[PDB]
């Protein structure tokens, strides 16, 4: 065809090495290329690419700006011409908007945060969609329109809630113990698995939950990985404040019991909960308490710790081969996503020209990516709003400061068992048996 | 042959990850992929001696710190990490010492400090003396040039091998 | 020897 001079239109400059590099192997996938090279190929003119509209939205952030971006694909938009120019506002001039509106369109659509944070950004969008015209254009934008308003505001019945020495209504005796281990297990999985739901890629992306401004970037990512602990905390908590060692041994079976339902859930952050707790300082220690241990729960507890094993090959694998609901480990996503930025450049430098580095950013997409599908089935399991409260007010460390407790934790530890064993007093006065994690009916 | 269990320790959002990336970034290379072997266990000569070594660097999950324990647990050599332009991640350092001395159940661990290199708030003087007072060696590191980084490293092998 | 739930010895 023929374009204008690219001197009233930037975009209209053609590809050469210092402007796009591609891969290997349909439509072709971008390596690298500078900002304008990369809304060209965005709104290109001879294919619509949803997948790259998809990824690049998600992931733009890191090297341009909103603002430039609206301005960027609004000066894409707006066309100099160069009667036989038919065949430009026919493969050209008209494609081309296409892609622009359809990619505000997206923006507008999965992306509404950026307007929620700045407001004259969204005022820019409004303006420009008001200024778009053409009778068709006015009704295919109507739509468009119509998402900024919006914005602007089973098989078989889930199995029966378990109980056992507690009552359903009696908050009072709640416990480790008087609860039953599989409803624990449970509402603990329902907790967990909503926790991991909310978080959203806009907290994953630019390793953002690791710098000064966490606390606002990513609440939803903190306030999961702030529960998975507080749960680690007060398992290590029960064990080394149970300073009998029958009650002990019994503490530590049905807390591997609560493992194994876990397992069975595919609650791997569940799992992981129970393996750190066993691992840690205060509790790996009591040999006193694994030894009256069975050998059949040892042999569960094993096999789950043995997950983390070889940089968790074994839960890797484990992950592929179950089918969801899940609710996967996040912090292997947290670090491949930091590594991911932070261990490839930001940019690639041909013929002394600087180019976008975006495979990189294709790469965090896939991994926040393969989180969201893990997002989407839920379990079929009754909410108990009881045990549920119960354990969102977990607060094992009190006033306490982080070493003030593990502190304390592990001075328990040696309290308990020392490096003769002392003999201390029952705590519990109900009975100590386990009604086991096989179900009910 | 012989194989190195290495543990990376230190504070998040100062980069500790530059670490571990540039012993493996196999040099004039970036294409770094961090879920395949290759991207965490390298395999070196130190002294004459073959080795592999395989660094476990758990970056990013620094609020997931009932499972430092769990980590820790799996080495038999830890760099501690702090950012010599950022003194909290240098202060640090006791704390986290102590929790690899409680795990590892031992009062000598094999470890070595790590100093990585905006402008500088800790002088080398500084942690000279607090790796002086642990009995550990100190390196200074370049996050941008690779020095020092091959010499942590190797002296962390060393001083597992001179236990 | 292993860990405190390892398989025996």
């Amino acid at each position: 065809m023929r374009l204008p001079s690219a001197d009233v239109y930037r975009f209209a400059e053609p590809d050469s090495e210092e402007n796009i590099i591609f891969e290997e192997n349909g439509i072709p996938i971008i390596k690298a290329g500078t900002v304008i090279k990369l809304i060209e190929r965005l709104t290109y003119h001879m294919y619509a690419d949803p997948n790259f509209v998809r990824t690049f939205l998600t992931t733009y952030r890191s090297f341009c700006k909103p603002q430039e971006l609206l301005s960027l694909i609004i000066e894409r938009f707006e066309i100099p011409e160069p009667a036989e120019l038919k065949r430009f506002r026919k493969e050209y001039i008209q494609p081309v908007q296409l892609r622009v509106l359809n990619v505000c369109r997206h923006w507008v659509e999965h992306h509404f945060y950026d307007f929620e944070r700045d407001a004259y950004l969204l005022q820019r969008m409004e303006e420009f969609i008001g200024t778009v015209r053409g009778k068709a254009m006015k009704k295919w934008v109507e739509s468009i329109t119509k998402i900024i308003q919006r914005k602007k505001i089973f098989q078989s019945s889930p199995p029966t809630v378990e109980w056992h020495i507690s009552r359903p209504g009696h908050i009072e005796t709640f416990d480790l113990l008087t609860l039953h281990p599989i409803e624990i297990a449970r509402q603990l999985t329902l907790l967990e698995s909503d926790l991991y739901r909310a978080v959203q890629p806009s907290e994953l992306v630019g390793s953002v939950w690791t710098k000064e401004d966490k606390e606002i970037n990513s609440p939803n990512l903190l306030k999961m990985i702030r529960h998975t602990t507080n749960l680690t905390l007060w398992f290590e908590k029960c064990i080394v404040e149970t300073e009998n060692l029958e009650e002990r041994v019994a503490v530590v079976s049905r807390i591997i019991e609560i493992l194994q339902v876990f397992q069975e859930l595919n609650n791997f952050n569940g799992v992981l909960e129970v393996v750190s707790a066993m691992n840690s300082s205060p509790v790996y220690r009591l040999d006193h308490t694994f030894e009256q241990i069975p050998s059949r729960q040892k042999k569960i507890l094993e096999e789950a710790h043995e997950l983390s094993e070889d940089h968790y090959k074994k839960y890797l694998a484990k992950l592929r081969s179950i089918n969801p609901p899940c609710v996967p480990f996040f912090g292997i996503y947290l670090t491949n996503i930091l590594k991911t930025e932070e261990g490839n450049p930001e940019v690639l430098k041909r013929h002394g020209k600087e180019l976008i580095n975006f495979s990189k950013r294709r790469k965090v997409a896939e991994i926040t990516g393969e989180i969201q599908q893990y997002q989407n089935q839920p379990y079929c399991l009754r909410v108990e709003s009881d045990i549920k409260r119960f354990f969102e007010n977990l607060n094992p460390m009190g006033n306490s400061m982080e070493k003030e407790f593990t502190d304390y934790l592990f001075n328990k530890s040696l309290e308990i068992e020392p490096r003769p064993l002392p003999r201390f007093p029952k705590k519990y006065s109900y009975p100590l048996k386990s009604p086991g994690v096989r179900p009910s009916n | 042959m012989t194989e190195y269990k290495l543990v990376v320790v230190g504070a998040g959002g100062v980069g500790k990850s530059a670490l571990t990336i540039q012993l493996i970034q196999n040099h004039f290379v970036d294409e770094y992929d961090p879920t395949i072997e290759d991207s965490y266990r390298k395999q070196v000569v130190i002294d004459g001696e073959t080795c592999l070594l395989d660094i476990l660097d758990t970056a990013g999950q620094e609020e997931y710190s009932a499972m430092r324990d769990q980590y820790m647990r799996t080495g038999e050599g830890f760099l501690c990490v702090f950012a010599i332009n950022n003194t909290k991640s240098f202060e640090d350092i006791h704390q986290y010492r102590e929790q690899i001395k409680r795990v590892k159940d031992s009062d000598d661990v094999p470890m070595v400090l790590v100093g990585n290199k905006a402008a500088r708030t800790v002088e080398s003087r500084q942690a000279q003396d607090l790796a002086r007072s642990y009995g550990i060696p100190y390196i200074e590191t370049s996050a941008k040039t690779r020095q020092g980084v091959e010499d942590a490293f190797y002296t962390l092998v060393r001083e597992i091998r001179q236990h | 020897k292993x860990h405190p739930w390892s398989v025996a010895n």
